[PDB]
């Protein structure tokens, strides 16, 4: 009788969780490529600062 | 009517709730793309530095060579 109200909170519920679901797939795919960008980020800062340091040898080197 | 009022109020309530929610999942999302966007233009300033480097190194290599 007034279960119509019933399947109508049930749908309420499930359209609701499609919509976090939709979220979370948006949001879950930023974080990952946030995740990936620091540790390139975190790989090109090691990679300078190596690179860095050999450039400075080999000065040393060059002016003896 | 007490009915009427009591309905109303419970809608408005659980408009206002949706809505400042939306507003906390749209913030959040928004950060979320202007750090992705942050971090490609950081990392193509950090790859174009590494790649000067090595470029750099490379030629001072020679330099070396050059003396022995
Ligand atoms: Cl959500
Ligand atoms: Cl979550
Ligand atoms: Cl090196
Ligand atoms: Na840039």
């Amino acid at each position: 009788e007034e279960e119509k109200r019933r399947v109508r909170r049930e749908r309420n519920k499930l359209a609701a969780a499609k919509c976090r679901n939709r979220r979370r797939e948006l949001t879950d795919r930023l974080q990952a490529e946030t995740d990936q960008l620091e540790e390139e980020k975190a790989e090109l800062e090691s990679e300078i600062a190596e690179l860095q340091k050999e450039k400075e040898r080999l000065e040393f080197v060059l002016v003896a | 009517s007490q009915e009427r009022i009591k309905a109303e109020r419970k809608r408005l309530r659980n408009r206002i709730a949706a809505s400042k929610c939306r507003k906390r999942k749209l913030e959040r999302i928004s950060r979320l793309e202007e750090k992705v966007k942050t971090l490609k233009s950081q990392n193509t300033e950090l790859a174009s530095t590494a790649s000067l480097l090595r470029e750099q190194v490379a030629q001072l290599k020679q330099k070396v060579l050059s003396h022995v």
